[PDB]
């Protein structure tokens, strides 16, 4: 209405963050699911909307064949990944995509074809006037007002370390680790189930998770917190199930997050959060390294475990040369960092001397992403 | 007049501040460039590194373009379909930095350097579009 109104759409594997560029928070956060109606045998009819999406298809559940379109940041199905997008505009912000430019968010190491597909779609299908695809991690670093640094992104399915130089992700040094929320949840369950707390499943897996977000913290020294764990009681915390008992965790609080730094805890051969971060940096140019070590930003839910900063601050310091200042930056709002980042980016007059215009999509086609978007 | 035509064409924007056409085929030589800038000084050792054998070492040390320390960002110089490598200069203390994108062709290497605040995507598309023109004229 009273201005150009660019939009931001930060696509999480789980939660889709929509919004108008220039805001404080995603003015719409919905699950990324598409329910595809059913019942079987093959019936008397089914009715409206051959596909339901977002918060609505979420209730539906028992009637709809619910589907997750994105896996580990990467788009699994364009048919229903389109439905979520369609919905974002025509159902959430209730805008005609035709009049608003838009920032699309993406994952580090998004395959080429996915990029192009994403492009052809926004332009031919929704007819966006202009768009721009940005790596989720770059936007997070912007949210903390920086351009050069290293982001440690840990959401639900995987963790990436993205060393960014002046706003440009350096793919050669981007590292990916298969540990994130889920893993911490499955461990905690397995470790709570020890005093037969047996949550397992009856809608009981979400209880482990809520314990995880609510009661887990991170230890500065595992062994020593372990010893003090055994000496007991100002570290032993209780938790109330819905219908029932007040449970108790102790050793469990600081033990699940510790697998981050010690994946053998999870039976997996793998470097930890800290060494991974370190490995990326070594893969970078000798001249920017000192500026990566003093700009390790954290983003994503799995980074919210209290204490993760200091354990991070201490663990990298023992892996690296003294010559530099290790300085883990961990912004208070690191859950919505990515959207806020692009809100800021899509707020600048420069975003306009930065993106793909429809004219450009007509002259060049989807391959125009491998060009403009980096 | 000559390759100088393509150059003038490349700077006419007000966005770039340096261009250059360099032949890499066995006897490196700048064929035309913005004079009094940096690219004009690109040497055969330097050119011999961009069109190199390994596409890894420059990630650690870097590379100079006329004695300018540049950080490689993306590298697709040898990969078909793309033909591009993107760099960012390496300033010193607040000194502003600029993006550079070199795109290869059958015979030439088209370099392009943006002004202050020009996004790499701009400079890439532009340097790319030009490389395709030489690329179609057997150049
Ligand atoms: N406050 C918190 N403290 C600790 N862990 C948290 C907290 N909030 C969320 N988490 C956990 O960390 C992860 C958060 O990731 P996020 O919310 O970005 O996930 P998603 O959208 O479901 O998926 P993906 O990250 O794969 O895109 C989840 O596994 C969640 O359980
Ligand atoms: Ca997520």
């Amino acid at each position: 209405d009273d201005d150009i109104a660019a939009l931001v759409v930060d696509n999480g594997s789980g939660m889709c963050k929509a919004g108008f560029a220039g805001d404080d928070a995603p003015r719409a956060v919905f699950p990324s699911i598409v329910g595809r109606p059913r019942h079987q045998g093959v019936m008397v009819g089914m009715g409206q909307k051959d596909s339901y999406v977002g918060d609505e298809a979420q209730s539906k559940r028992g009637i709809l064949t619910l589907k997750y379109p994105i896996e580990h940041g990467i788009v699994t199905n364009w048919d229903d990944m389109e439905k979520i997008w369609h919905h974002t505009f025509y159902n959430e912000l209730r805008v005609a995509p035709e009049e608003h430019p838009v920032l699309l968010t993406e994952a580090p190491l998004n395959p080429k074809a996915n990029r192009e597909k994403m492009t052809q779609i926004m332009f031919e299908t929704f007819n966006t006037p202009a768009m721009y695809v940005a790596i989720q991690a770059v936007l997070s670093l912007y949210a903390s007002g920086r351009t050069t640094g290293i982001v440690m992104d840990s959401g639900d399915g995987v963790t990436h370390t993205v060393p960014i130089y002046e706003g440009y992700a350096l793919p050669h040094a981007i590292l990916r680790l298969d540990l994130a929320g889920r893993d911490l949840t499955d461990y905690l369950m397995k470790i709570l189930t020890e005093r037969g707390y047996s949550f397992t499943t009856t809608a009981e897996r979400e209880i482990v998770r809520d314990i995880k977000e609510k009661l887990c913290y991170v230890a500065l020294d595992f062994e020593q917190e372990m010893a003090t764990a055994a000496s007991s009681s100002s570290l032993e915390k209780s938790y109330e199930l819905p219908d029932g008992q007040v449970i108790t965790i102790g050793n469990e609080r600081f033990r699940c997050p510790e697998a981050l730094f010690q994946p053998s805890f999870l039976g997996m051969e793998s470097c930890g959060i800290h060494e991974t971060t370190f490995n990326s940096i070594m893969k970078c140019d000798v001249d920017i390294r000192k500026d990566l070590y003093a700009n390790t930003v954290l983003s994503g839910g799995t980074t919210m475990y209290p204490g993760i900063a200091d354990r991070m601050q201490k663990e990298i310091t023992a892996l690296a040369p003294s010559t530099m200042k290790i300085k883990i930056i961990a912004p208070p709002e690191r859950k919505y960092s990515v959207w806020i980042g692009g809100s800021i980016l899509a707020s600048l007059s420069t975003f306009q001397q930065m993106w793909i215009s429809k004219q450009e999509y007509d002259e060049s086609g989807p391959s125009i992403v491998h060009r403009k978007c980096f | 007049a000559g390759w100088n035509a393509y150059i003038d064409n490349l700077m006419a924007d007000g966005t770039c501040q340096d261009a250059a056409i360099v032949g890499y085929k066995d006897s490196p030589s700048v064929w035309a460039a913005v004079p009094g800038k940096t690219f004009v000084n690109i040497t055969p050792a330097e050119v011999g590194i961009l069109v190199g054998k390994d596409r890894s070492s420059f990630f650690v040390n870097g590379l100079t373009l006329g004695g300018q320390k540049c950080s490689v960002i993306r590298d697709s110089l040898l990969q078909d379909g793309e033909f591009t490598m993107d760099l960012r200069t390496k300033s010193t203390g607040g000194a502003p930095t600029f993006n550079i994108t070199v795109t290869m062709t059958a015979k030439t290497l088209v370099l392009l350097m943006g002004k202050e605040g020009v996004h790499g995507g701009m400079i890439n598309k532009k340097c790319y579009e030009m490389a395709s023109h030489l690329r179609r004229s057997q150049y």
